[PDB]
């Protein structure tokens, strides 16, 4: 499994034995993501939410017949201290799953 | 359709069959929604646990980079072996196949377990806890989405 | 032609007080008499049952039996799609209740049953449901009749 | 013969009657009496009875009836979401509509023909009930605009004052209506 | 005329005959003869012939016949779900009933009048075939409770032994029946 | 009005010894002759076929073709409900058999096919199914004739 | 009466006539005149007139006519899939067919009898429109095989040339046709 995030945390993610790439911009992120998925063996890909919140639709052309790469949006280092409420993210999940936008 | 009495009776039977199938499908949809709204809560809990782990892992990484230095941390990072593409074993939800990831990685078999640095190995432990936390979120979220398209199909 | 819109069934329904309908599906499965409880109706029931002319718990027991069988026959259909494990516990109780009902209550064979024996069997069948699920029946009769096992009729199905 | 409305008799009757009170057994199964369908019935004497209505009953009555009609209509547009998602999971702005329409169905539409005082209702009694229900809905929406939970609204003591309005005597009603109006005015803007 | 079963003569014949064998055009189209519509046929002499069957064929023949009828009824009931959600959406224990019903329909009910051996069938041959099918159904339902997937159950070679028991001669059937029963016993015990 | 229950076709079918029924759906697709094999019938087929008359395998091949085409037509209604991507491979085999049948066996144009050519084409079409699916054909004829591919005939 | 094509007058007429132009009320509702239903209509004079078409219009006219007939048939086939599944669930190799079918339906088959120019159309103008539509289809298929998204093709400005083509007068058409033909190839080569 590989992750894509800022270059500051790439060394930390390689510290745990994982595969780590650094990125600094959105189009860099999408190009890197398609180069990531065009080869196999990479079951899980983590993409920071500050640069690409919705990764499975940015690159959907290359896996629509193959559900092997599990893409995942993760919170960055800045959000880890400045805080973020998961309720909005879960409401968005309710949106692109069933779409009635009704939840408390 | 040729107009006969027998054909009229057959069509009247088919109307009842469709009207009963509608209610049966509605019951199936309710049964699916019941599990969906139970799974979403566990997804939320997993996400907040992941955030909590990320906070301490990133704090440890920042503190280790600031005080020990960047080059020593980079060398310790190159001193680790990579993990392989651990198995995505199959799993059945409501008659559909989904992958399930495995958290088993060779802990302790990673090279250089102890030595000179002090703040880097704690950051390594925090980051491997973070990696352990991430796959749980992945495994729950994929099942959540897969229940989602089943709801869509039944509707 | 099993056509309830035919003139002979239609004109009879304008003059008579309800009907008893025999079911072919119950007949093919070996159940005799194949009387289907769901489309059957008696329009003068309320003036014949009650205290002073039969046992006082007749009406609510009949309503509860009808309402429980209606749920059982649909849960049995849902089982074939979603499997037995996906149901809750009480749905499984209803699923077993429908089968026990069809096996014992309807399939009496050539036996002669008094009203007291039929009510005993009805209360024994309702006993397999948990107390408090019987919404239609008042507490006074529930405390008086609930709890008997079905092993009495099991000696002669 | 089988509930079909395409029979010649019903078609010929529909062409000439001024009112059409359709019954249905779906509400009789719930013991909801009278069991008429309020989305299938219609009346043609409404537009001609309005000058009598606004003189003999109250000035706002023809304008007030449309409020009850629209409130009952708005839940018929919410029936496509309630069978999918449970009622408790709805947003409060829709939970309010569901609950007020429910209390409308269970206090104003239903009537006990066997009761001593519920079997007959004069017109001012019904008018007071609709006025009081609109007061409840308007103040509840105003409180909801202030970000409060709807659970505290459902526990308000005025809700039982809503249920008890049916069984008051015809002579005894006006004081009860004034007291209910005072209580419902005190409840909602005492709550922050 | 036009296959219309509501004809005056057909309805007149319905009320005075002890048996009624209704033919279907749909089964005749796909060359599945004798094309008897099992759903709309009946016989009133079934209950009176039991003492003869218990004497001349076997002591438990009516039980096997009732089991076959019950299985056919169960297969007919589940076909309303297949046309709704497709055959693969069903559970394994119901796919077993569907496949056993299809086995009965293609093996026991079908008969060829122009074949050398299949044109005539004595009672004991039919009894053996029914016993064989019911034994296979019992073993198959035993296999499901042991966790065996149904996708491999139908691949067993004993189905072709069942599938061609029609064409075995009457003087060869007594050995074939005992061979096939032993094969049925062996295959499912070696299965899991 | 293409009505088979009209009095004239009804009495003609009751009197005559079979019928050849054309299909408008096949004619719309450009198939000539648009003969529909399922409603058609020939009562005197059994007299003029068999060993010493045409060939020994004619009668069983005809029945097997009838059953396979019926199964393909049956699958054609289920795909309209759930789609071809949810089908098993066995049902796709029957679907492609029906599609190849309508395009290569019925559709022949103005050419004059002999009986041997027709039987060769029929055996070339039955070979697209597994050998265990041919329940109506004796194993001797299968061991003698089964095996050819369709592309071996054309040019 | 009531658009019933099974009435005696219609059925007596169809046995004698050589052509049958069937109208449809659904096409007339959406103002798709002349509202000829192209699925139920037929003509028996097509085969005899081919030698005349080959030398008075063009040597490849029947080929173009057949090529458009297959496109209409394929569009009608996909019209069984799209309406209940969704137009975006299809692959682009079928969305292209859907869009080309829409272009054919709106720009070629449709004709305004009350317009100044569109009321009359010579054979060569129809042949030119047919050629343009088929060339656009082939180029779009090649661009799809190059891996381009369909939306950049539907937004291509050259589509407006085809839509306005039938309003071009008979005088201007031989010059309009060449420019449109050059523009189609230029736009599909300039595309990515």
């Amino acid at each position: 499994m590989a992750v894509i995030a800022d270059p500051e945390t790439a060394q930390g993610f390689r510290l745990a034995g994982l595969e780590g790439y650094g990125a600094s911009s959105a189009e860099e992120a999408q190009s890197l993501l398609e180069t990531l998925v065009e080869r196999g063996g990479y079951a899980l890909v983590a993409v920071d939410e500050a640069l690409l919140p919705d990764p499975e639709r940015a690159v959907e052309r290359l896996m629509r017949g193959r559900d092997l790469p599990v893409l995942l949006p993760i919170a960055g280092l800045k959000e880890a201290f400045q805080g973020h409420d998961v309720e909005g993210y879960m409401r968005e999940l309710v949106r692109k799953t069933i779409g009635f936008d009704i939840k408390l | 359709v040729s107009p006969t009495r027998m054909n009229l009776l057959q069509r009247r039977g088919q109307l009842r069959l469709a009207q009963k199938g509608v209610d049966l499908l509605k019951k199936k949809r309710d049964a699916l929604v019941a599990e969906f709204f139970g799974l979403v809560r566990e997804a939320m809990e997993a996400r907040k646990a992941l955030d909590q782990a990320a906070k301490e892992a990133y704090a440890a990484l920042l503190l280790a980079q600031a005080f020990d230095g960047p080059e020593v941390v980079a060398g310790a990072a190159l001193g680790v072996p990579p993990l392989e593409g651990v198995e995505a074993e199959v799993e059945n939800v409501w008659g559909s196949k989904v992958p399930r990831l495995k958290a088993t990685f060779p802990d302790g078999a990673l090279l250089s377990p102890v030595g000179t640095p002090a703040y880097t190995l704690e950051a390594s432990r925090a980051f491997r806890r973070y990696a352990e936390a991430l796959i749980r979120v992945a495994n729950t979220e994929t099942r959540l989405k897969k229940i989602g398209e089943e709801i869509k199909k039944t509707t | 032609d099993d056509d309830r819109t035919h003139p002979i069934p239609d004109l009879t329904g304008y003059i008579t007080e309800g009907q008893i309908q025999l079911s072919r599906e119950l007949h093919r499965k070996g159940i005799y008499p194949p009387i289907d409880p769901l489309p059957s109706l008696s329009r003068l029931m309320n003036n014949g049952v009650g205290k002073g002319k039969t046992r006082e718990d007749h009406k609510q027991v009949s309503d509860q039996l009808y309402s429980a069988y209606a749920n059982g026959v649909d849960i049995r259909k849902l089982v074939a799609i979603i499997g037995e494990d996906a149901l809750t516990e009480n749905d499984r109780r209803y699923l077993q209740f429908a089968d026990a009902f069809e096996r014992f209550f309807i399939n009496q064979g050539q036996q002669n049953r008094s009203i007291e024996e039929s009510l005993q069997i009805a209360w024994a069948l309702l006993s397999m449901l948990p107390q408090g699920e019987l919404k239609r029946i008042s507490k006074d009769h529930i405390g008086k009749y609930y709890g008997q096992k079905l092993e009495e009729i099991w000696g002669a199905p | 013969p089988g509930g079909d409305m395409s029979e010649p008799v019903t078609q010929s009757t529909l062409r000439i009657v001024g009112a059409f009170w359709r019954l249905d057994a779906s509400l009789a199964f719930r013991r909801h009496f009278p069991a008429i369908n309020w989305n299938g019935s219609y009346s043609l004497f409404t537009s001609a009875l309005d000058p009598w209505y606004r003189e003999n009953v109250a000035e706002d009555y023809p304008e007030l009836r449309d409020a009850i009609s629209e409130l009952l209509q708005r839940e018929a547009g919410l029936q496509e979401i309630v069978q999918l998602v449970g009622p408790d999971a709805l947003q409060d702005a829709e939970r309010l509509v569901i609950e007020v329409g429910r209390i409308i169905r269970e206090d104003f539409l239903q009537q006990n023909a066997y009761h001593e005082v519920d079997a007959y209702c004069s017109m001012k009694k019904a008018y007071g009930i609709m006025k009081m229900i609109l007061a409840f809905y308007k103040e509840a929406e105003a409180a909801i605009k202030r970000g409060v939970s709807i659970d505290e609204i459902l526990q308000l003591p005025v809700l039982e004052r809503i249920g008890r309005a049916r069984y008051v005597s015809e002579e005894e009603f006006p004081a009860y209506f004034e007291e209910a109006m005072k209580e419902i005015q005190g409840a909602f803007k005492a709550l922050a």
